[PDB]
């Protein structure tokens, strides 16, 4: 039996330029090569990509973070490489010490550095939302993957700005480190009374665990149903073949309720926005008005 | 207190969200049916909803579900007892009647295309510029079946252009013509192709595509329901 | 009753046990010899629970919680009362979540599919089963396995964790974590790319699966494409749960201290261990 988790084998064309629609080819870069090691999973081609003025200024923001942590990083190993090499994930850049509140004013060895590459995250990760909405734009497309994406970006706008604004002071926010932020995460959870306790850290847990259970079943039965073409999903949507039917009647027979080729996406989408909506909530309301979730649970709210 | 109402009200929107999800998939294969294919009296909690509509590109129309659904072919099956709940007995051919594992939906006689408007799939002789670039070419390879028997053998693969990749295997029989064999249900090895659905007296029953440059989502459909029915109903001649 | 186009899949066979015995549905489901296994093993685990309620004095779901033998009963049987029922109920659970499987084998072969479905399903009864069988023995104590409880289920999480120090720093753990995380962004572009697509703006038409393709190369580059993304959702939520279940099968077996002294093998190598300033010395 062939299970089509890898290719028997790969067949290739020209490049594949892509669809024009209302895009600006002159912005499109050439085709990368073509790779057979991804072709034995996936797609083999690489390229071309879509480069605008959003894309510049978002890739060199977030060069210009990346760099800003990394030249900190060789400070702090008195740039040693093999000091550099051997504590890379200890090393850490913190946010302003409590005493200097939210202003800007903090020394570059003492916090400023954190609010310089802060700012440099804030423009990139932005450009690159508005990024994700131009380019389903030009293609003709639903705005499905800008508005999810601003589900992952509303936690992180949560943790390391609109929190630290609320509690009045960017000590409060996270620091950019490998096991740092590890510790930074356990810190929050004792300090709050147990985030076990949280409503929607559990409810975030639960998505995130239904999120595995969601495409483990789905991409499982694509696979099962491969034999019908039923990875073409579009079709079957606009035109329903034996492939949706037999993954209609697996979920069926087996648990008892119904799923369309399209309505399964929509679980799909929805399974995970909500890990990172409900946890955005759980994190904000910490700190902020309740102190101890612990106690909070025991008056039930 | 402020954390209470925002655990409040977001279950409530849980329960507004489970709800449009439960009604988004009830919009193929409603109303449920007896098995007379009558209505079902009790056809579940949620309502149907309002339907909706895909232009569809390329000028092929519209879709509006939910709608009239009609399996728009004859179903060869009888009951096995008195009540609601037990199978179907065929009443002929299960692979050639197209029921159980067996079974196609009539799609539309047309082929799929691609975002240009050209036919999706094209065997691999008139598709300029495509070879076969790493693993082993099937084409020139006999196909063996679970009888262990030769049953032809392979004289071009059938490619999706704009996805680049192999689809169906274009089998020649031993009477000078060809089927089409699902890529996903065949075992490419150094010298053979091997296929284990099916028997070797079973290609010849394979449904044939009317033109020879082109397979419509029909017969798509057609092949690939009688090439998977083959692990059921050609058991009786499978080995190991 | 039945989908408009159920009716042509409803044939006799595909059963692994009883033949045509069980080959039948209740409603929408299928039943099918291990359809009645499960319902017997669920049946008899329920029975069970209610009894350790009623021997725990209280019938509030938030307060109901099994536990395992204490750890001096070793691996052997324990009275009912104190742990007796958790042992019980564990091999009917068992039973439960292997028939679920196997009627899906049988609901497999009928429909004429593969067997992803329950081949992914055996990867979460794995991780179940190195938490209350393979990691207690392992131990020497059924002790070692979580309590069925709803809030001191999770009580046990955090007490375990914290044996180890900040469980964060279990390598495993950390390989584990980042599978669910790239899994649940796998997934929402997953959702929002097909929904795109078949959603497009007002008044145009469907678009295309070169639209699809399109618009993640015009994004990041690079395509998996629509079997790919299938197969990457596939492979990166049974590497979550595989990487889970080692994560714990090497907690208090063959590592026992705490984990963020573990990493003290990079520190310590000979080249840079006394290499002054840094964090480290
Ligand atoms: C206390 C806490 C309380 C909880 C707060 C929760 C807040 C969540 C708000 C979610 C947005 C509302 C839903 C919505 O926009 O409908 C999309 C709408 C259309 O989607 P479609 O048909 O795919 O689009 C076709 C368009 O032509 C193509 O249309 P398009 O390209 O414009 O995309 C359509 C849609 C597609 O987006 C989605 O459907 C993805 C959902 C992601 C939302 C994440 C936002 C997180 C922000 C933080 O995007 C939106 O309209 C989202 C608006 C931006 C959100 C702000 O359908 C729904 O998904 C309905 C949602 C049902 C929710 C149940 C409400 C319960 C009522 C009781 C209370
Ligand atoms: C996986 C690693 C840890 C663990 C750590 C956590 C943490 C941490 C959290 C949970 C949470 C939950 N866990 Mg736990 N939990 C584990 C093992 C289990 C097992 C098991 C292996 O048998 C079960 C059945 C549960 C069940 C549950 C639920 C009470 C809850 C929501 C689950 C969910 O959405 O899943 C994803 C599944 C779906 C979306 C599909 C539907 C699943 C339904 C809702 C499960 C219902 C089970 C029911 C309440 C108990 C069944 C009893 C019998 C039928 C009588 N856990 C182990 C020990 N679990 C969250 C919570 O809120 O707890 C209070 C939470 O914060
Ligand atoms: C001791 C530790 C504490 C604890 C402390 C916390 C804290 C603190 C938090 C969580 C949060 C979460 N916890 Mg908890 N948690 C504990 C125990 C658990 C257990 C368990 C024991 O089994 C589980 C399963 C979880 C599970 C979860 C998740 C559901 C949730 C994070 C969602 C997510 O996707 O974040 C990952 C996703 C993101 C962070 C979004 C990122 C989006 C941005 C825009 C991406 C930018 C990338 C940037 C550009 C760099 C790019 C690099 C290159 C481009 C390649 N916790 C215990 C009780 N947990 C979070 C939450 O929401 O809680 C409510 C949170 O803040
Ligand atoms: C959500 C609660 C905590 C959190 C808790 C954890 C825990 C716990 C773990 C990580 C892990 C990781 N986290 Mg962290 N992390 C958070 C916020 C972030 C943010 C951010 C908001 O910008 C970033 C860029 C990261 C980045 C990272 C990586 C170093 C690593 C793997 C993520 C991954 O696979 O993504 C998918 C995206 C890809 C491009 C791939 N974390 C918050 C503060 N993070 C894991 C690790 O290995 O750390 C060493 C790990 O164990
Ligand atoms: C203080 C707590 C510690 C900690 C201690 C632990 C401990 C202890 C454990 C984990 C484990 C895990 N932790 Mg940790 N962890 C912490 C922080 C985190 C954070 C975070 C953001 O900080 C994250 C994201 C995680 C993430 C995770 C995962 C890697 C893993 C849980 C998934 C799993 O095993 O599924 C596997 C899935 C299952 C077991 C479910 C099986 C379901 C069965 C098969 C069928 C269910 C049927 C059901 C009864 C039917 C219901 C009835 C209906 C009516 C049908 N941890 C902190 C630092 N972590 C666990 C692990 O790896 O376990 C192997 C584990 O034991
Ligand atoms: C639904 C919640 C999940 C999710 C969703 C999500 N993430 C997204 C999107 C969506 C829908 C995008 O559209 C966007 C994207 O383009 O993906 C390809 C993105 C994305 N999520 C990313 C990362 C990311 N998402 C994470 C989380 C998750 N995102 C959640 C689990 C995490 C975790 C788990 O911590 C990480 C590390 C990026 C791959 C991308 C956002 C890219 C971005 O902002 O880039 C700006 C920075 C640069 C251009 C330069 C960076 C520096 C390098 C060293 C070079
Ligand atoms: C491997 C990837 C992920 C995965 C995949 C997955 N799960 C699956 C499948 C797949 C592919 C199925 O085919 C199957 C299914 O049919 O889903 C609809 C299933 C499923 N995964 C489920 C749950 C589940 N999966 C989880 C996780 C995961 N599932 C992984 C993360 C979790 C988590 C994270 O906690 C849970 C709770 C079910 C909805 C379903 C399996 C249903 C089943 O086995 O039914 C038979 C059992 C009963 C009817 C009940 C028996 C009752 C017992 C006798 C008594 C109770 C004992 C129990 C130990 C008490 C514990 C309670 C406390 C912890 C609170
Ligand atoms: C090879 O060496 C060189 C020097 C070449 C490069 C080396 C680079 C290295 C070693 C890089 C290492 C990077 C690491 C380890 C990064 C880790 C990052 C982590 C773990 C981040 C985790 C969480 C981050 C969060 C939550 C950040 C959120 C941030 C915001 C929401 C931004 C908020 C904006 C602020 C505070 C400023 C706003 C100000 C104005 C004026 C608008
Ligand atoms: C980091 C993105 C994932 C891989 C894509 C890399 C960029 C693809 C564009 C390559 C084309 C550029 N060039 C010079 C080859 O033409
Ligand atoms: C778990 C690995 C992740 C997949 C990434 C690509 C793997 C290449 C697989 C090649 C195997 C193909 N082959 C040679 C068996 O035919
Ligand atoms: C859209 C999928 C619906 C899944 C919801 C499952 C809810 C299980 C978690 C409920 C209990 C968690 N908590 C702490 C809020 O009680
Ligand atoms: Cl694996
Ligand atoms: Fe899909």
């Amino acid at each position: 039996e062939y299970q089509n988790i890898f290719s028997q084998v790969q067949v290739r064309g020209p490049a594949d330029l892509g669809m024009t629609e209302d895009v600006n080819l002159a912005n499109r870069s050439g085709v990368g090569p073509f790779s057979t090691l991804l072709g034995w999973f996936g797609n083999a081609q690489l390229g071309p990509i879509y480069l605008g003025s959003l894309g510049v200024l978002s890739l060199f923001s977030g060069l210009m973070w990346f760099f800003t942590i990394g030249i900190w990083f060789w400070y702090q190993a008195g740039w040693n490489p093999a000091v550099f090499l051997r504590d890379l994930f200890f090393f850490s850049l913190e946010p302003p010490a409590p005493e200097y509140g939210l202003s800007f004013a903090a020394p570059l060895k003492e916090g400023g550095l954190w609010l310089i590459a802060s700012f440099f995250m804030f423009v990139a990760v932005w450009s690159w939302w508005g990024r994700t909405y131009l380019r389903a734009q030009a293609l003709g497309m639903g705005k499905h993957t800008a508005w999810a994406f601003l589900s992952a970006i509303w936690l992180w706008m949560v943790l390391g700005f609109i929190r630290p604004i609320l509690m009045g002071s960017w000590s409060e926010a996270v620091p950019y480190g490998i096991f740092s932020h590890l510790d930074w995460t356990n810190n929050f959870s004792l300090v709050h009374g147990n985030l076990f306790y949280n409503p929607f850290h559990g409810l975030s847990i639960a998505f995130l665990f239904g999120s595995a259970l969601l495409f483990a079943m789905h991409g499982a039965t694509i696979l099962a149903v491969s034999r019908f073409g039923g990875e073409r999903e579009l079709e079957q949507i606009a035109d329903r073949g034996t492939a949706a039917e037999r993954a209609a009647l697996f979920v069926r027979w087996t648990m008892g309720f119904n799923a369309t080729m399209e309505g399964i996406h929509r679980w799909a989408i929805w399974m995970a926005v909500l890990v990172t909506l409900t946890g955005g909530i759980g994190i904000l309301l910490s700190g902020t008005v309740v102190d101890n979730w612990y106690v909070w649970g025991q008056n039930h709210g | 207190d402020l954390a209470s109402l925002a655990i409040y009200s977001f279950w409530i929107f849980l329960a507004g969200l489970i709800y449009y999800l439960q009604t988004e998939n009830m919009r193929e294969g409603y109303p449920l049916e007896n098995e007379d294919g009558t209505p079902a009296a009790n056809q579940g909690p949620f309502p149907l909803p309002k339907p909706k509509t895909f232009i569809l590109p390329h000028g092929r129309g519209t879709l509006t579900v939910p709608g009239p659904e009609s399996e728009d072919r004859p179903i060869a099956l009888a009951r096995t007892a008195v009540s609601e709940g037990f199978p179907h007995a065929p009443t002929g051919d299960p692979m050639k009647d197209g029921v159980g594992p067996a079974s196609w939906v009539a799609r539309r006689d047309l082929p799929e295309l691609d975002g240009h408007g050209h036919n999706k799939i094209k065997p691999m002789k008139a598709a300029a510029g495509f070879h076969v670039s790493a693993g082993k070419n099937p084409i020139g390879l006999p196909v063996r079946g679970c009888d262990l028997e030769i049953a032809g053998k392979v004289v071009d693969i059938w490619v999706d252009i704009p996805e680049q990749m192999a689809r169906f295997l274009e089998v020649e029989l031993k009477d000078g013509s060809t089927r089409l064999l699902p890529m996903q249900m065949v075992k490419v090895q150094s010298n053979r192709v091997h296929v284990n659905a099916l028997s070797s007296d079973l290609f010849a029953g394979i449904p044939t595509i009317k033109s020879p440059t082109e397979v419509t989502l029909l017969e798509e459909d057609k092949i690939c329901g009688y090439v998977a029915g083959g692990l059921m109903y050609a058991a009786p001649k499978r080995k190991s | 009753a039945l989908l408009s186009f159920e009716r042509k899949y409803r044939v006799p066979g595909g059963t692994l046990v009883g033949g045509n015995l069980f080959d039948f549905w209740v409603g929408p489901f299928y039943v099918g010899f291990f359809g009645v296994a499960t319902f017997f093993f669920a049946a008899l685990g329920i029975i069970l629970i209610a009894w350790s309620a009623v021997l725990q004095g209280t019938w509030n779901p938030q307060l109901i919680s099994v536990y395992p033998p204490a750890l001096e009963y070793g691996l052997g049987g324990a009275p009912l009362a104190k742990g007796g029922l958790w042992q019980i109920i564990t091999i009917c659970a068992t039973g439960a979540f292997v028939s679920w499987a196997l009627r899906e084998v049988e609901i497999c072969r009928k429909l004429g599919i593969g067997y992803h479905i329950p081949f992914a399903f055996a990867f979460a009864i794995l991780a179940y089963l190195t938490l209350v069988l393979f990691r207690p023995v392992m131990m020497g104590a059924w002790g070692y396995a979580f309590p069925y409880g709803i809030w001191t289920h999770l009580d046990w999480v955090s007490n375990t964790g914290y044996t180890y120090g900040n469980f964060h720093y279990n390598p495993a753990h950390m390989i584990a974590i980042s599978f669910f995380f790239t899994n649940a962004l796998a997934l929402a572009l997953h959702g929002a790319l097909v929904l795109s697509a078949a959603n497009p703006e007002k008044g145009k038409e469907m678009r295309t699966p070169d639209h699809e393709d399109t618009f993640f190369r015009d994004l990041v580059g690079y395509s998996i494409g629509t079997l790919g993304i299938h197969r990457l959702g596939l492979l990166l939520s049974l590497s979550a749960v595989f990487f889970s279940a080692l994560c714990m099968i090497i907690t208090g077996t063959i590592w026992f201290d705490q984990w963020v002294d573990w990493w003290q093998w990079w520190v310590k190598l000979p080249w840079w261990a006394n290499i002054p300033g840094g964090i480290n010395g």
